[PDB]
């Protein structure tokens, strides 16, 4: 009785409800709630001709596209197949009801009455998230690679600690351009180490502790870049500037050796190319004191 | 005001400033609840939160206080903490003092409203009898030959002049579960297929009528008749009749007979059907 799609909840009675239904008759209602939203609805009342197997009347209720239900007889009975105030949602947004009655409503050669039904409906948000269908999205993409976010109607995604939505809202790439460091100690490492560093980056690693320090640099190991013995880093690149001026471009597959700056200032340049095959490198900075 | 939302600390993901205090205020729309959960958490670690700490306020209420270094272990969630309130309203405290010993990156944390369901999330319900829930909303709903009263929350029958017809139904005492209304004569009328049986339930703590006199006699009475067959006249608080009642007829006649004084919480019941 209420089909519209810009509706939260409804009623469907059966024909001419509460009075009783006439013979002869079978009508198909279609609920349909709007974008991203499941159907849910119970039944308050119930009254329809009994039958086994619901034969001579029926409700025929189905979802997207299976039919979930078809469901005969009086709320108590046990005459059989009674939904009574059992949950029916749906998958998509659009339920289709049906309600079916022969010719005959008079068992056993005496008169008999017979109401019909109260259903009720409420809409209800699907969790995108969880649907899970990691391979077979090329014509949409509505799932993303770090994490999503149910919300009521729609959904919107966000990526992992330094990284950075781009304009689809469905994917991300890396910031790692102001990747700032002032404090005493500290440890700086490619991005997701030691696992291998995303491709076409230009990372500004800047370290500026307070005056009247200097630094020392220690590298870790591993320490894994694409490297090559005739020229040195072709494909990725990692300079180090130090008080405004470069100190060396490292790559390969030992580490460099353990710096010392006489610098309070530095800055750790990182070029990729486009492919992570190596791994990366990690590096823990400290501070000493002068005069 | 909002229905989702997303909170940093100041300049993440890097290093929070020092001596600083940020508030912000969650506003979602009426009839919803909040769920606020925390992606990212690395704070500054002291005793009881001391040092560095964030704050989760609901009205005048500390709904958490959290801090130190943690990740989320589950490769499946991004999740470390969370909440969930039945709130429409948030204040969110983060502080951190003068000083850090290590480089800490903040915490990210985002909030989505959530529907509440007051049928069930609320511990008194707002219905009489049926409660329906929708999203941002409730409303009532009655058995059959039940009529809501003008305050939309409780529903009433009539004292007389209805035709029961289903098997399975509710009839109550006016008002209920207001006070029964004074020099009243109330019939309802069961009536079901010939081959069928009435069995009628109802609670003992759901009834309360004025009590009988020294002798024995009900002052007020309900009675129930059967044909032939009678049960009653019962009064008093509290039924003391059985709970579970077959009549063995098809047909149900409930009398209820007050005087002008002497009035009570009242009944309320519920039959089913048997066949024969
Ligand atoms: C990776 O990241 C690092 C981060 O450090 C980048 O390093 C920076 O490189 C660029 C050059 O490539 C450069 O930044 C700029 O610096 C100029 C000043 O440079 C002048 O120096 C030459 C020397 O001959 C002069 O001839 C010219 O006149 C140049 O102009 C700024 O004007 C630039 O624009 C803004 O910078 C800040 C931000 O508002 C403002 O302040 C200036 O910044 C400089 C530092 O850059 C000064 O430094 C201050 O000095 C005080 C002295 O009391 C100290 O407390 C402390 O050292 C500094 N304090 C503060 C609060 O900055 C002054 O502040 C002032 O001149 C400008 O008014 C303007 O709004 C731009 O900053 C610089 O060499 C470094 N460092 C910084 C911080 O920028 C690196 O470039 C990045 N990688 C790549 C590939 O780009
Ligand atoms: C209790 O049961 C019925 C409920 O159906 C009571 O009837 C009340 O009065 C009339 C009956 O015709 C109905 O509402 C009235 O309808 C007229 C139609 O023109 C309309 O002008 C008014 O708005 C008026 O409300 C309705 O059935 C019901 N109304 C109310 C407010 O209770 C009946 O009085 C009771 N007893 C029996 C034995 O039914
Ligand atoms: C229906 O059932 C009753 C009881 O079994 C029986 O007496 C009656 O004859 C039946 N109706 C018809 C039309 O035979
Ligand atoms: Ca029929
Ligand atoms: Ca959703
Ligand atoms: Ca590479
Ligand atoms: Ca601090
Ligand atoms: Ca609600
Ligand atoms: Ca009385
Ligand atoms: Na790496
Ligand atoms: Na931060
Ligand atoms: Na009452």
């Amino acid at each position: 009785s209420i089909p519209i799609p810009q509706k939260l909840f409804g009623e469907v009675t059966s024909p001419l409800f509460p009075k009783p239904y006439p013979n002869n008759f079978e009508t198909t209602t279609v609920i349909t709630v709007p974008t991203g939203y499941r159907v849910k609805l119970v039944f308050q009342q119930f009254d329809l001709e009994p039958s086994e197997g619901c034969f001579y009347d029926y409700v025929k209720i189905s979802a997207d596209k299976k039919s979930l239900g078809r469901f005969c007889g009086q709320l108590g009975s046990p005459l059989g197949n009674p939904p009574g105030k059992k949950e029916f949602m749906s998958q998509g947004n659009k339920m289709l009801l049906t309600f079916h009655t022969d010719f005959s409503n008079e068992e056993n050669g005496t008169i008999m009455f017979y109401k019909g039904f109260l259903a009720y409906y409420q809409a209800v948000d699907l969790d995108e998230c969880a649907s899970r269908s990691k391979s077979g999205e090329e014509d949409p993409q509505p799932q993303c690679q770090h994490l999503c976010h149910n919300y009521v109607g729609g959904y919107f995604c966000s990526c992992r600690p330094g990284y950075e939505l781009q304009e689809d809202t469905h994917s991300c790439q890396a910031e790692c351009s102001s990747e700032l460091y002032t404090e005493a100690s500290g440890y700086i490492s490619s991005l997701e180490y030691p696992r291998s560093y995303p491709p076409d980056l230009r990372c500004n690693y800047s370290i500026r502790v307070e005056r009247g320090l200097t630094l020392h640099l220690k590298f870790l190991e591993p320490f894994d870049i694409d490297d090559h013995q005739q020229v040195h880093c072709p494909y990725d690149q990692l300079q180090i500037y130090a008080n405004g001026k470069n100190i060396g471009e490292f790559c390969g597959k030992q580490r460099p050796p353990d710096l010392d700056t006489s610098s309070n200032a530095v800055d750790l340049l990182f070029f990729t190319d486009e492919s992570g095959d190596s791994r990366g490198w990690k590096l823990r900075y400290t501070t000493e004191i002068i005069k | 005001p909002t229905m989702y939302g997303e909170i940093l600390s100041p300049n993440y993901p890097q290093a929070y400033p020092s001596e600083v205090e940020k508030s912000w205020d969650i506003e979602v729309p009426e009839g919803y609840g909040i769920h606020l959960y925390f992606t990212h958490l690395d704070i500054e670690l002291s005793e009881n939160c001391a040092y560095d700490s964030v704050q989760i306020i609901s009205g005048d209420t500390e709904e958490g206080r959290l801090c130190g270094q943690r990740s989320s272990n589950n490769p499946h969630s991004p999740i470390v903490e969370e909440f969930q309130v039945p709130y429409n309203k948030l204040q969110v405290i983060f502080k951190s003092d003068f000083s850090n010993e290590e480089r800490f990156t903040g915490f990210a944390a985002y909030y989505v409203a959530t529907d509440i369901n007051e049928c069930t999330d609320f511990v008194d319900v707002p219905c009489s009898h049926f409660c329906n829930n929708f999203i941002g909303g409730y409303f009532c709903s009655c058995p059959p030959e039940y009529f809501l009263h003008d305050d939309m929350k409780n529903c009433g029958v009539n004292c007389s002049g209805d035709v029961f017809t289903a098997l399975i139904g509710e009839i109550a005492s006016p008002n209920y579960p207001k006070p029964y209304p004074e020099n009243s004569r109330c019939e309802y009328q069961i009536r079901l297929e010939k081959g069928f049986q009435v069995v009628v339930t109802l609670r003992r703590e759901d009834f309360d009528v004025e009590a009988a006199d020294s002798a024995g006699n009900c002052l007020d009475s309900l009675v129930f008749v059967a044909g032939d067959r009678q049960f009653g006249p019962y009064c008093g608080h509290g039924f003391p009749g059985p709970l579970n009642i077959e009549t063995k007829s098809n047909a149900l006649d409930i009398i209820f007979q007050t005087d002008l004084t002497g009035q009570k919480k009242g009944w309320k019941l519920r039959y089913h059907g048997d066949p024969m």
